[PDB]
RNA sequence: AAUUGUUGAAAGGGAAGGGCAUUUGAUCAGACA
RNA sequence: AACUGGCGAUGCGGGAUGAACCGAACGUAGAGUUAAGGUGCCGGAAUACACGCUCAUCAGACACCACAAAAGGUGUUAGUU
RNA sequence: CCCUGAAAAUGGAUGGCGCUCAAGCGUGUUACCUAUACUCUACCGUCAGGGUUGAUAUGAUGCCCUGACGAGUAGGCAGGCGUGGAGGUCAGUGACGAAGCCUAGACCGUAAGGUCGGGUCGAACGGCCUCUAGUGCAGAUCUUGGUGGUAGUAGCAAAUAU
RNA sequence: UUUGCUCCACACAAUAUAGAUGGAUACGAAUAAGGCGUCCUUGUGGCGUCGCUGAACCAUAGCAGGCUAGCAACGGUGCACUUGGCGGAAAGGCCUUGGGUGCUUGCUGGCGAAUUGCAAUGUCAUUUUGCGUGGGGAUAAAUCAUUUGUAUACGACUUAGA
């Protein structure tokens, strides 16, 4: 109607990282109104887009997306690791990123 | 070391899936009952089981039946280690030294 | 959740604001804090002005001007809080503070959007009943900062507007809630009560 | 139409560069290996470029087959271009620098004949 | 050191040609688990008798669950610990629900007033006080006035989501 | 070490920095309090030495 | 080759350059059949 | 000087920083579990839980380690005769 | 536990911000984060243990199964890469363009290095098995030559005057 | 200097983007106390009620939301117009009058949807600039050189010149 919204929404926290070096082919994820890490678990293996913008035309659009998909559970706040095709950008960081039902369960 | 008196359940769950013969060396897994008997046989043992018998009750053969077992290989453990620092003493809430019945819990963790 | 978040600083913590703050920039999420004058810091004012002359004294040697720079402003005495949480010198640093802005008072937009409070940093939560603390614009004006009688006469008048504007609210609320009992007992109503509402 | 072989997997596709090969004209990116006592390259302090090393070495299946799957042979005629007559799934034959215009006219249409693939199949093409 | 439970142990000065059936000594031990309870009864044996585990044997380790946990008492403590100056002896009173309980908030209390660890206290004595009025302690007297109650003023919500909308209340 | 012998310093660091002013015209920086109840009149003046 | 002029593209808040990784721009191989 | 372990000749993780400390010693990678050390924010990770203690008009805050003493206090704390 | 005792020189450091029913101190309980370590798999190389001359196709220092291991200065050894000349050979490349030089184009090698396109060029040159040494450069206040920043700067003001 | 500048209108084009995708939903103050309703003697007042989280409130069905019929209401909301008024802290936005108009899922209907082939953001934001079209409106100056000396190493300053 007014909303088509079929997705939950997420940001791009960081990298996967130590104190002092980061891993770029884990993000971490903050999935909104997911608190516990029991909570968390229904979103495992669920797919994530981080969809942008580009000027250059492409299949048609000027619009794309890098895919992804949650993996784990990452510490004691519904934070969530997940992995994507390739590496979201680190520009990226506290940008925003869908994820979506499916595959579902219920 | 940490170290104490393994359970059946805990000496079963070894043998049975971390377990290697020593066989020329060549750390030889043993997945099926023919490895033992060819190099145990000699003493009796002549199955996997037979293998877990003879340890669990330290019988007139257990040097040999021992030794044949190449030395097993623990993940680190899964829950983690309960202590906060490790290289203490057990009853001084470290993770060193003979902690007894305890030794499985630790070892169900770390197969 | 919101696509900004404004908050009353008036009952919280300096840096028990600036970290959940600096949290929230980070995390995409632009914020204003207002009323920064009516922050709050633990320990009596002599303590907290004590620790302002500490840093007031720190300067470059042959150059007191390319030394710290001391703010005097409740708002940027917050924002100095806030920066040190943040690692500012970064490119992704600038980016979070820009979705950040501190003022004093409640100045227009925000004076009609509503403002927000932050639990885990409300003193009269958090801090222990008995201890001391100080008032952020207590502490300023004593160190230089100019405005503290213009805000609090601006502000003055906006609490005034503003209790009008919760008049006229409060009163006709109590024309909703009153034609809301006209249709309860109705067939409507009370099949919505099944569904919980 | 290659035989058929593993994914070809690289390991380090990076050209390991000679250390401030970067950083002095004189210094060519050519690798060597630093033998100087203080060095952090040669002592692997944390954030220096790597260096070569026998984990490297490629997967003896796929080891010196080009992206398509043909171990290239280089050839500078005819008479060579053949010895890859019962071999075209597993060698391309790669035309070698030196040949002339009117040569590798005589090399590439054999090759079309016999099957075989020609690498460099256009250089002194008259187009 | 740990969340306790009580155990009896039992040793006996390994029999002899020449003393067969040695003489049987129990202590009751406050630990976490049974390694560390046995550890404590040489430990204290070695402080009695001519003993140690090299040349004993425990009899029993038996876990002694407390008779009416259900039951509000008011428990007598009897310690010596060390401090960084010397050694003393104390006397505290613990209002709980079990012996166990009560030697948790013991080691606690001694380590948050005087600085004691686990390693510098012996427990002495625990017992149950039976009649009021023997309870000597104030801290613990405030609780056996007749009809009491009290309230829980200035009361503070978990938060639990970070921004809130209201304004607290510490009412209640 | 030690200055030697201890004297004033030369010039007065609150006329600092020398540089050349803004323009002829130096500016009021302030002026008198406002007694608002007296009558109205100007508080400043221009002339040309 | 160092070094230089022009032209073209690009970056530049107290150096420059490098590692892992990815966005974007440019450019390219192979592989379909 | 003695014994061992090290550094030198050695990177990796912790100790902000650091030849020698803690952990752990390195072929190229993937998934997992951890060590020492940490989890307000910087900064991955509970503004977690529970009992106490402390309010400093120069509080205090983690080994090696980057110092403080005798002597005092009718601050408050719990104990002793 | 806190206070007093407790005095130094640029301005400044529990790492920083900041924190006071702590984000402080003692102690307890869990959950959680992440090393080149541990467990499992893949690939490389090393070492070892075995199997396999039976012709009628291609490697016997070969082929095939299997296990374990992999830090490194001085230093040893090994197996390779590149140059000038020399014996053999591919009846090798070339004025329908050899060598050389250029090229944020291409491919092979872990690497030394190797291969190709295109441009520029003009007379020679290479693979493979052997032979040989005036055989590999970043450094030696190295040798000879060339070139920068410096910098359109220092400066071009004695001797009277045009 | 080649018909330029500017406000409103639409059109095509380019170029962006620290990261729309139902709604940032307005008292103030206290916290060992308050919000709301109600009554009065209008108080530091009587009486009632609530909290214990926004887990709320509002919105939300319709080709991404098409084409149409009607009923009950006289309510709601979008738009462009107009009435009166408020807001200077950064007001640049808020309240109000009155018609016109679109929609209304408040209720009852007629019609459409496939083949995008079992998922591939399946495109619906808002930045800034550029080029022509015609609906309003507007017709400067600063610099060089010259010049004063309240100025000055040079730039700069300060004057003066139809
Ligand atoms: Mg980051
Ligand atoms: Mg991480
Ligand atoms: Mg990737
Ligand atoms: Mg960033
Ligand atoms: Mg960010
Ligand atoms: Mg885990
Ligand atoms: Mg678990
Ligand atoms: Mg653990
Ligand atoms: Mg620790
Ligand atoms: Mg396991
Ligand atoms: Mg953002
Ligand atoms: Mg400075
Ligand atoms: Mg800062
Ligand atoms: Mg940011
Ligand atoms: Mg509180
Ligand atoms: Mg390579
Ligand atoms: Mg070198
Ligand atoms: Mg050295
Ligand atoms: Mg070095
Ligand atoms: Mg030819
Ligand atoms: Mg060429
Ligand atoms: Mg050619
Ligand atoms: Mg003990
Ligand atoms: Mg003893
Ligand atoms: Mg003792
Ligand atoms: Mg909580
Ligand atoms: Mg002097
Ligand atoms: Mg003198
Ligand atoms: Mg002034
Ligand atoms: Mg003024
Ligand atoms: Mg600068
Ligand atoms: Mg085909
Ligand atoms: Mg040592
Ligand atoms: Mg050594
Ligand atoms: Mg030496
Ligand atoms: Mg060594
Ligand atoms: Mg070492
Ligand atoms: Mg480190
Ligand atoms: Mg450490
Ligand atoms: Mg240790
Ligand atoms: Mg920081
Ligand atoms: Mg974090
Ligand atoms: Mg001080
Ligand atoms: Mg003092
Ligand atoms: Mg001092
Ligand atoms: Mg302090
Ligand atoms: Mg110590
Ligand atoms: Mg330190
Ligand atoms: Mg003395
Ligand atoms: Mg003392
Ligand atoms: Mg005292
Ligand atoms: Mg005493
Ligand atoms: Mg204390
Ligand atoms: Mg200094
Ligand atoms: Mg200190
Ligand atoms: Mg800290
Ligand atoms: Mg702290
Ligand atoms: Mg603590
Ligand atoms: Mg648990
Ligand atoms: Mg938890
Ligand atoms: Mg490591
Ligand atoms: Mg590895
Ligand atoms: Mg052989
Ligand atoms: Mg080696
Ligand atoms: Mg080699
Ligand atoms: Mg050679
Ligand atoms: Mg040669
Ligand atoms: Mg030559
Ligand atoms: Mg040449
Ligand atoms: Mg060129
Ligand atoms: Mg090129
Ligand atoms: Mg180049
Ligand atoms: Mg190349
Ligand atoms: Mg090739
Ligand atoms: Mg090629
Ligand atoms: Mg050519
Ligand atoms: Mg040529
Ligand atoms: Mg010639
Ligand atoms: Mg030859
Ligand atoms: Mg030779
Ligand atoms: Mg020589
Ligand atoms: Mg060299
Ligand atoms: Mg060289
Ligand atoms: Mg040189
Ligand atoms: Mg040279
Ligand atoms: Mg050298
Ligand atoms: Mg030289
Ligand atoms: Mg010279
Ligand atoms: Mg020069
Ligand atoms: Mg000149
Ligand atoms: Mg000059
Ligand atoms: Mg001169
Ligand atoms: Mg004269
Ligand atoms: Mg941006
Ligand atoms: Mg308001
Ligand atoms: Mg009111
Ligand atoms: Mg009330
Ligand atoms: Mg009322
Ligand atoms: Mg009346
Ligand atoms: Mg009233
Ligand atoms: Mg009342
Ligand atoms: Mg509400
Ligand atoms: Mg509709
Ligand atoms: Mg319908
Ligand atoms: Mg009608
Ligand atoms: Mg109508
Ligand atoms: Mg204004
Ligand atoms: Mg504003
Ligand atoms: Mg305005
Ligand atoms: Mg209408
Ligand atoms: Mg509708
Ligand atoms: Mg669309
Ligand atoms: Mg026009
Ligand atoms: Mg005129």
């Amino acid at each position: 109607a007014e909303s088509h919204r079929l997705y939950v929404k997420g940001k791009h926290l960081s990298y996967q990282r130590s104190k002092r070096v980061n891993n770029p082919n884990v993000s971490l994820i903050k999935i909104e109104g997911v608190a516990t890490p029991q909570d968390a678990q229904f979103y495992l293996g669920k797919r994530i887009a981080y969809v942008y913008r580009a000027s250059k035309e492409v299949r048609g659009s000027k619009i794309r997306v890098m895919w992804g998909k949650v993996t784990r559970t990452h510490g004691n706040s519904g934070v969530v690791r997940a992995t994507f095709r390739n590496n979201l950008p680190a520009k990226t960081f506290g940008a925003s990123v869908r994820i979506f039902l499916y595959p579902s369960n219920i | 070391v940490a170290y104490g008196y393994p359970s059946y359940s805990t000496i079963r769950q070894l043998v049975y899936k971390r377990g290697f013969g020593k066989i020329n060396k060549q750390r030889v897994p043993l997945s099926d009952n023919a490895i033992i008997e060819a190099n145990l046989g000699k003493y009796g043992i002549l199955s996997i089981d037979d293998l877990i018998h003879e340890i669990i009750t330290v019988g007139p053969h257990f040097k040999q039946a021992n030794n044949f077992l190449w030395p097993f290989k623990l993940s680190n453990p899964s829950g983690g280690w309960g202590v906060p620092r490790k290289f203490k003493h057990f009853i001084q809430g470290g993770s060193f030294g003979n902690r007894e019945e305890f030794i499985n819990k630790l070892v169900k963790s770390m197969n | 959740v919101e696509p900004v978040v404004v908050i009353d600083g008036k009952g919280h913590l300096v840096g028990r604001l600036a970290s959940v703050v600096a949290k929230q920039l980070l995390n995409g999420q632009k914020i204003v804090v207002v009323r920064a004058e009516e922050l709050n810091i633990s320990g009596e004012f002599f303590r907290n002005k004590l620790k302002y002359h500490d840093f007031l004294r720190k300067a470059t040697a042959f150059n007191k001007t390319r030394g710290p720079f001391h703010f005097r402003a409740p708002s940027r005495i917050f924002y100095k809080a806030l920066r040190g949480m943040v690692s500012h010198k970064t490119a992704r640093g600038k980016a979070a503070l820009e979705r950040l802005k501190v003022f004093e008072g409640i100045p227009p937009p925000y004076d009609k959007k509503k403002r927000v409070v932050v639990p885990q940093a409300l003193r009269v939560l958090r801090l222990k009943p008995g201890r001391k603390y100080t008032t952020l614009g207590k502490l300023s004006t004593s160190v230089g900062w100019k405005y503290e009688d213009v805000v609090a006469k601006l502000e003055a008048k906006r609490k005034v507007s503003s209790a009008e504007y919760y008049a006229k609210k409060r009163a006709f609320t109590k024309k909703v809630a009153s034609a809301n009992a006209t249709a309860a007992e109705s067939d409507v109503a009370k099949q919505l009560a099944a569904l919980g509402y | 139409a290659s035989l058929p072989h593993p994914k070809i997997v690289k390991k380090h596709t990076k050209k390991f560069k000679r250390h401030h090969s970067d950083r002095y004209h004189r210094v060519a990116e050519n690798w060597r290996k630093q033998k100087g006592i203080d060095s952090v390259v040669r002592r692997r302090f944390r954030g220096n470029i790597s260096q070569p090393k026998i984990g490297y070495g490629s997967n003896k299946k796929t080891k010196f087959l080009s992206p398509s799957g043909h171990k290239t042979f280089l050839v500078a005629n005819v008479k060579d271009l053949e010895t890859l007559t019962m071999h075209t799934k597993t060698y391309a034959a790669e035309i070698a620098h030196n040949i002339s215009a009117k040569n590798r006219v005589v090399i590439l249409a054999r090759a079309k004949a016999l099957g075989i693939k020609v690498t460099n199949p256009k250089g002194r093409l008259a187009l | 050191m740990a969340h306790f439970k009580e155990y009896q142990v039992i040793g006996r000065r390994l029999p002899t040609e020449s003393v067969p059936e040695p003489k049987l000594f129990r202590m009751r031990i406050f630990a976490s688990n049974e390694v560390i309870a046995k550890s404590r009864y040489w430990y204290f044996l070695q402080k009695l008798h001519k003993v140690k585990k090299a040349s004993g044997e425990i009899v029993s380790i038996n876990q002694i669950n407390e008779a009416h946990p259900t039951k509000v008492k008011n428990f007598g403590v009897w310690v010596r610990y060390d401090s960084r100056s010397g050694t003393h002896n104390m006397y505290k009173e613990i209002r709980d629900v079990s012996r166990v309980a009560a030697v948790e908030t013991l080691y606690q209390d001694m380590a948050a007033r005087h600085r004691a660890r686990f390693r510098s206290i012996h427990i002495l004595k625990v017992a149950e006080i039976e009649k009021t009025a023997d309870v000597k302690r104030q801290y613990v007297k405030q609780f056996l006035t007749k009809d009491l109650k009290f309230p829980l003023p200035h009361r503070v919500q978990k938060s639990t989501k970070t921004f809130s909308y209201k304004r607290p209340s510490t009412f209640y | 070490s030690h200055r030697k012998y201890e004297a004033p310093r030369h010039g007065h660091l609150g006329f600092l920095p020398r540089k050349r002013a803004a323009s002829i015209r130096a500016r009021v920086k302030a002026f008198p309090k406002d007694d608002r109840s007296k009558p109205v009149a100007l508080t400043s003046f221009l002339g040309y030495k």
